């Protein structure tokens, strides 16, 4: 399904962005 | 259109200015059934200037037709139903023919008009539905003479009232209220729903016992004669 | 829709009609008297393909009112002075005045005189503070005490006596704290004549840690603190 | 929501390998057209539809042309692994070449090609329900890249009307050169580029082989290297059709924001993150680093210098994991520069578009992987320089009519060559007078 | 009494789910559309801003409009989307391209009969209609043109009621797009004949909020529409909740606009501090009066400092004494009486209502309405200037069919503005 899909995405993104410096320099 | 400033209502709004339908407000389109419509072109134009009519023209004093043979002898069946054909005809001098030929013909036919009765309806429904006034009084006019023409002719047009009687309910009540003051338009026999009238009357005179049921069956508001 | 086309077609009767479409057409009047911006206008001698155009592009393209009331009430407090409308702010003080002339003074190595001004404000503090000294000591004050009077800020008071402001108030709002806490936009004890200090801007810098100021020459154009301060000059009154 | 990309001569049809070689990848469609359950995972839906329409049994095939008159890169196509994905009617193959002629590829050979051409473009077209434009690749230096495109782009321009047409366009280098006609052709060419397209991105060889030696640690590069850099600066400009993002960017949007008058469409192209993996661990690679690193010259793709002139109009794209905040503090920052400098009469000089999905790595690549890119597209009165150049070389071949007897011979006026070299004067007037600034009272 | 709310283009959209969030918690809808809220004063005026479905269920009384569906796949994805009634989502095949006349005559005028379509379902389905209420970007396309078009059409078919809008303008330091200053004059020479009340978001400001008092250390878009959906859904509490002093738009619109042309306000909402902070400084009728008047809590970039204010109104939420909210707001007014123009005697109106916001046991917003706002629009007109004169980008919208006389109307009304609320803001001795 699409919406779990776009979802998941953006959990996982703001999973990885939660850290400032994986943020800045990842 | 370009929006000109310090004219809008802006901030202004008060309880004062205050200011379920599968259709348009107008209503549906005018679908006219008293318009005229075009006439059909007829086979009398072609058999008057070929030749084939035996019968002049005889200017004389006033204008009227003479037949070089007595009118007895000829075939009813070829000549009778191309002069009915001729009676939505307008312009002279085809209508003067047509209508003193037919006169002529309905007037000393004899006995042999009778045959002749189911070859006339196609051009009499014809006829009749141009929704032109002229041609629906010669109709009737012919009509009257054609009924009173002979023996047993009446009779035979019952079965054919469903092809006849139609246009005879548009005019059937359309008179003319004036009260108090005289109706010249009688001198000529130029009301239609007169003449409609009087000829339903005739058709159920001569028509037997079965005339009745069938007018009341084509013409909802109608009485019995007798 | 229109205006007119709405009080047209309202409910109103027609004394408020036509009194609306006076307030609505005295208002555009005062706006038109109004001082205004000009507007703007395409130059004249504008270069060459601006006027042209492209195959493609072509093929795209598809071708009185407001009367003034000041009421006034009888024994209202006095709110001016004449010493303190003489002075202005922008000008130096008496006392800096003092100052450079006592530089000038030790720089030359001797006495210069003075100039002389025929100031009436300057003539009647000199009276009072020859009456005071008078007082205190029998002696007349000389030459050398009569310099006093520019160091000192003078007023009158409510009976038409000459005085001394001792400690002089701020001339712009300020504080006076008793039972209860008040502000005064003017008091007796300033000596200028009372203003609105400008201020800076709140939202001068960006929304970040990064230095970047706005422009002191636009309204939209950005510095920085290159062979310059950007964040210093930014005070305006409006 | 669909482009479609046609490929014409030598370098567009070489370009065009690495372009579907990427694009292949990015979304997961194997070289026999299925996309099998495992490798979508990762990626969202429906994405391929801007470069790829499915049959009903589920295979995909590509919105492409390729267009040649030698029978020679085609069949390199037709006989190498991807046979299948392509239908073999979009692999259109003439006879004979135009033989570095822009006169023998107009007049006589590329009409007999042409209508071919345009049948195919019209049954993509006709499988399609929300074209937004045509992206053509090109070289004008040879003679059917020169004749055949702009032939093509005429027809193109009065059969499909207001559809946009943008063009990735590879001149002669200053210094480097392949062929001694090249200036006639390029000459040529540009009347036609000029009339005939919305924008126009410059490419310099030379300028990517100095990208790929000194960034990249390429020794020995070959024309593979340039044309995976092309195909990932055309995957960045339409990643904003295809993938999420916070603020996303229509073509049509960026032809409103970068053309400030009809003429004046010719853009420089630059990248940001091009590096090497043994460099990628010594590096951090930040929002406002890379955005520092569209701005030098060292990062363009076109050998012009932007110091020599003033900018009119910035389109920067981002992509991948990005905040707006970053975005907007690096735009600050560069427009704090004392080395950049816009005309007075464009005060907004930037836009700005973000998209989540970070560029793809090929196993064959000499670009490490990355999580964030900058791509940048402006226009600027410095291309005016490149030009110059190109006339100075005409103007020095033209004053003793050194070959001109061979385009004479193939169908042109000797007019023709004066009339082009007068319209490429006008546009280099004009780029100079626009980048005038203010005007004078008198 | 029923409100309609209109959200157009992207950043409408996006604000309008963040409002629908917090108006759903507020009364306890479960995104299903069941109630299951714990007190009889929620349901009692649901009906003002949902309608009832039979079987339990209820729908928001909203329209949503955009020109690329993107936005509308994406609000479906977000995790209220299922309580929308499908019907009510309008939209296009093709995008505004960031161009004024292409999202007001071209692409609009094939929509927005359709629009005003359900519309006018959604208004005579109310028993009492209230004011609309709108959020729409000017800077953009589809938001400006389409905003501002059916504005009209409404204004025209409803003159007798309220319409309130709430914009976002470009910052001239934070700008996503190059022709800003056109959409911006035109949006805003619209704005001024057709609205009623206008409310002016910079985003600006709230980055400034957001870092200064909330240290957000990544904030993002979501932050900035919780902002905007805490003063929208504060402003019409007292509507929908019983207190001892109630209040309405109308009201407000009375108290607040002395002139027609002088209604764009200022918007602030007092009980904003940093997660860290909290535990070392207590809420209290003073604090939150005194952050309500401070500039950093204000949603402009224009300071309150350079301008007077000529009315102003504060809406308190809580339980709490009437006392305090008349003293502390009549001691605002004669500490900072330089800044309150003088022909007016009180420039104040307060309200008290007893429900407070969902996790706050009190909190205040409060509208403004002062001449500072000039400084935003004379800084718009300045960058149009520099556009205009050199004919920049004028091609785009001459082809879409304007005629450039449109431009001159446009800055002329707005300079008028300026001068207007130029004249009121300094001091005249004489
Ligand atoms: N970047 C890049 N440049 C190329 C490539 N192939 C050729 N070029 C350059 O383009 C110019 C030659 O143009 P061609 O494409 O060979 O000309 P053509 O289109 O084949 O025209 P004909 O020779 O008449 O068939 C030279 O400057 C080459 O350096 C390529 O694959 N990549
Ligand atoms: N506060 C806020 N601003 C937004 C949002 N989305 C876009 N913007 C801003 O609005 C402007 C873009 O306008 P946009 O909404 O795209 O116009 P549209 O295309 O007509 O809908 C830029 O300044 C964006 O930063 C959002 O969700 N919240
Ligand atoms: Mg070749």
């Amino acid at each position: 399904t699409t919406r779990e899909k776009k979802r998941l995405f953006m959990m996982q993104r703001a999973e990885r962005l939660k850290d400032p410096k994986m943020r800045h320099m990842g | 259109q370009i929006l000109v400033g310090h004219t809008g209502t802006g901030g202004m709004t008060f309880s004062t200015f205050k200011n379920g339908c599968f259709g348009d407000p107008k209503g549906p389109e005018k679908a006219g059934a008293y318009r005229k419509r075009v006439i059909p072109p007829t086979e009398f134009r072609n058999y008057y200037v070929r030749g084939d009519l035996p019968l002049t023209i005889q200017q004389g004093a006033s204008r009227t037709l003479s037949w070089r043979l007595n009118v007895s002898s000829l075939d009813y069946h070829h000549f009778l139903p191309i002069f009915f054909d001729g009676l939505r005809e307008l312009e002279e001098p085809f209508i003067f023919v047509a209508l003193q030929g037919c006169y002529d013909l309905l007037e000393r036919g004899g006995d042999k008009i009778l045959p002749t009765i189911p070859q006339l309806i196609v051009p009499i429904k014809t006829a009749l539905n141009t929704r032109h006034p002229t041609v629906i009084i010669n109709v009737l006019k012919v009509l009257q003479k054609l009924v009173e023409s002979a023996d047993f002719v009446g009779q035979a047009l019952v079965p054919y009232y469903r092809q006849i009687l139609p246009v005879f309910n548009l005019y059937k009540n359309r008179n003319k209220n004036i009260g108090d003051r005289i109706d010249y338009s009688q001198t000529k026999r130029q009301n239609i729903s007169d003449l409609v009238n009087e000829t339903l009357h005739l058709l159920e005179q001569y028509g037997g016992e079965d005339a009745y049921i069938n007018i009341k069956y084509m013409v909802p508001t109608y009485e019995s004669c007798l | 829709s229109t205006i007119y086309n709405a009080v047209d077609a309202s409910t109103l009767n027609d004394r408020c009609r036509t009194d609306l479409l006076d307030t609505v057409a005295q208002l555009g009047r005062h706006c038109e008297t109004l001082p205004k911006k000009a507007v703007t206008t395409a130059d004249a001698p504008l270069p060459s393909c601006t006027f042209n155009t492209t195959v493609s592009r072509s093929q795209k393209e598809i071708n009185t009112y407001f009367k003034d009331h000041k009421p006034k009430f009888h024994g209202a407090l006095r709110t001016q002075d004449c010493f303190r409308d003489t002075r202005d702010i922008t000008q130096l003080s008496s006392k800096e005045k003092d100052f450079v002339h006592r530089y000038a003074e030790a720089k030359m190595k001797k006495s210069i005189p003075r100039e002389e001004s025929d100031d009436v404000a300057k003539k009647v503090a000199t009276e009072a503070y020859t009456e005071a000294f008078r007082k205190f000591k029998g002696r007349d004050p000389t030459e050398k005490e009569l310099l006093e009077v520019e160091r000192l800020y003078f007023a009158y008071a409510d009976d038409g006596a000459v005085g001394v402001v001792q400690k002089p108030h701020f001339h712009g709002p300020h504080m006076h704290v008793s039972i209860c806490n008040r502000k005064y936009v003017t008091c007796p004890n300033q000596v200028y004549r009372a203003s609105l200090p400008a201020v800076r801007n709140a939202r001068s810098r960006f929304p970040g840690p990064i230095p970047v100021w706005t422009s002191t020459k636009n309204l939209h154009a950005v510095a920085s603190n290159d062979t310059y301060r950007p964040g210093v000059h930014n005070v305006s009154k409006f | 929501r669909e482009a479609i990309c046609i490929h014409i001569g030598q370098a567009g049809c070489q370009v065009g390998n690495a372009c579907w070689e990427l694009f292949c990848l990015e979304h997961g469609i194997q070289p026999d057209g299925a996309m099998p359950s495992d490798k979508t995972i990762g990626v969202e839906d429906d994405a391929f539809n801007t470069f790829f329409s499915e049959t009903g049994a589920g295979k995909h095939v590509p919105r492409a042309v390729f267009l040649d008159l030698e029978p020679t890169v085609v069949d390199e196509v037709r006989t190498g692994t991807y046979r299948q994905l392509f239908h073999p009617e979009q692999l259109i193959s003439g006879k004979e070449d135009a033989a570095n002629n822009y006169a023998r590829g107009h007049y006589t050979i590329g009409k007999e090609i042409v209508d071919l051409c345009l049948d195919r473009i019209r049954k993509l077209a006709d499988n399609c329900t929300g074209l937004q434009g045509f992206l053509v690749y090109h070289a004008v230096g040879g003679g059917t890249g020169s004749g055949l495109g702009a032939l093509l782009l005429e027809r193109l321009s009065v059969d499909y009307g207001k559809k946009s047409k943008l063009g990735y366009t590879v001149y002669p280098s200053p210094q480097v050169s392949t062929a001694v006609v090249e200036p006639y052709n390029s000459v040529l060419s540009t009347h036609s580029l000029l009339e005939h397209t919305d924008v126009a991105a410059m490419l310099d060889n030379e300028a990517i082989y100095d990208l790929t030696r000194r960034n990249l640690d390429i020794e020995r590069p070959t024309y593979t290297n340039l044309n995976r850099l092309i195909g990932q600066v055309v995957s960045s400009l339409t990643a904003s059709l295809r993938f999420d993002g916070a603020l996303n960017v229509d073509l049509t949007e960026f032809q409103t924001n970068l053309v400030p008058y009809p003429r004046i469409h010719f853009v420089l192209t630059s990248y940001a993150p091009v590096i090497s993996a043994e460099k990628a661990y010594h590096e951090q690679l930040s929002v406002s680093e890379i955005s520092n690193a569209v701005f030098e010259p060292a990062s363009m793709m076109t050998k012009c210098d932007p110091r020599h002139g003033k900018y009119m109009a910035c389109c920067l794209m981002y992509r991948g994991d990005v905040v707006p905040k970053d975005v907007n503090a690096a735009v600050a920052t560069i427009k704090t520069k004392r080395t950049i400098q816009f005309v007075d009469w464009s005060p907004t000089g930037f836009k700005c578009g973000i998209n989540y999905q970070p560029p793809t790595v090929v196993p064959g690549g000499d670009l490490a992987k990355v999580q964030r890119a900058v791509c940048m597209i402006a226009n600027s009165t410095a291309i005016a320089e490149v030009f110059a150049r190109i006339d100075h070389k005409f103007d020095l071949m033209y004053s003793k009519r050194a070959f001109v007897h061979w385009y004479v011979g193939e169908g042109m006026e000797e007019g023709e060559f004066s009339e082009a070299r007068e319209d490429l004067a006008a546009l280099e007037k004009d780029y100079e007078e626009v980048g005038a600034e203010s005007a004078d009272m008198d | 009494r029923e409100i309609v709310c209109v959200q157009a283009g992207q950043c409408g959209n996006q604000i309008g789910s963040k409002f629908w969030e917090v108006i759903s918690d507020e009364h306890g809808v479960d995104p299903t559309g069941t109630y299951q809220g714990d007190s009889d004063l929620q349901l009692e005026r649901i009906n003002v801003y949902f309608d009832e479905a039979t079987g339990g269920r209820y729908v928001p009384r909203s329209v949503l409009i955009d020109l690329e569906p993107g936005t509308m796949d994406s609000v479906r994805a977000g995790p209220y989307g299922q309580i929308f009634r499908p019907d009510n989502f309008i939209f296009g095949q093709s995008g505004a391209g960031n161009n004024w006349a292409k999202g007001h005559y071209t692409e609009g005028a094939e929509l927005i009969d359709s629009v005003l379509d359900v519309c006018c379902k959604e208004a005579e389905s109310c028993d009492c209609l209230q004011g609309f209420q709108i959020c729409h970007s000017l800077g953009g396309g589809t938001g400006s043109g389409m905003g501002t078009l059916l504005i009209s059409k409404l204004r025209e078919q409803y003159p007798d009621r309220i319409m309130m809008t709430f914009s976002i303008i470009p910052s001239p330091k934070v700008s996503d797009t190059v022709v800003e200053p056109y959409n911006t004059t035109l949006s805003v020479h619209q704005l001024v004949e057709n609205s009623d009340e206008s409310m002016c978001i910079d985003n600006e400001a709230l980055y400034d909020i957001c870092f200064r008092t909330l240290k957000l250390t990544t904030p993002t878009f979501g932050d900035l529409n919780h902002l905007v959906s805490a003063v929208v859904s504060g402003v019409t509490c007292c509507l929908r909740f019983p207190g001892q002093l109630n209040s309405d738009l109308r009201k407000l619109a009375v108290n607040l606009v002395p002139f027609p042309r002088l209604h764009f306000f200022m918007m602030g909402f007092a009980p904003l501090t940093s997660r860290g902070s909290q535990q070392y400084r207590g809420l209290s009728v003073p604090e939150l009066t005194q952050q309500m008047f401070d500039a950093k809590n204000m949603m402009q970039a224009a300071d309150p400092r350079h301008g007077r204010y000529l009315t102003a109104s504060a809406l308190f939420r809580g339980r709490m004494s009437t006392k305090e909210v008349d003293e502390q707001m009549l001691n605002v007014q004669n500490k900072n009486s330089s800044y309150f123009i003088e022909w007016i005697p009180n420039n104040i109106k307060s309200s008290v209502c007893d429900i407070p916001p969902k996790g706050l046991k009190m909190a205040v917003t409060f509208i403004g309405n002062n001449t500072c706002i000039q400084e935003m629009f004379r800084r718009v007109g300045e960058q149009f200037t520099l556009m205009f004169r050199r004919k920049a980008f004028l091609h785009w919208y001459t082809g879409e069919g304007m005629d450039e006389m449109e431009f001159t109307e446009a800055e002329s009304n707005m300079n008028d503005l300026v001068s207007e609320y130029q004249q009121y803001q300094d001091a005249t001795i004489e």
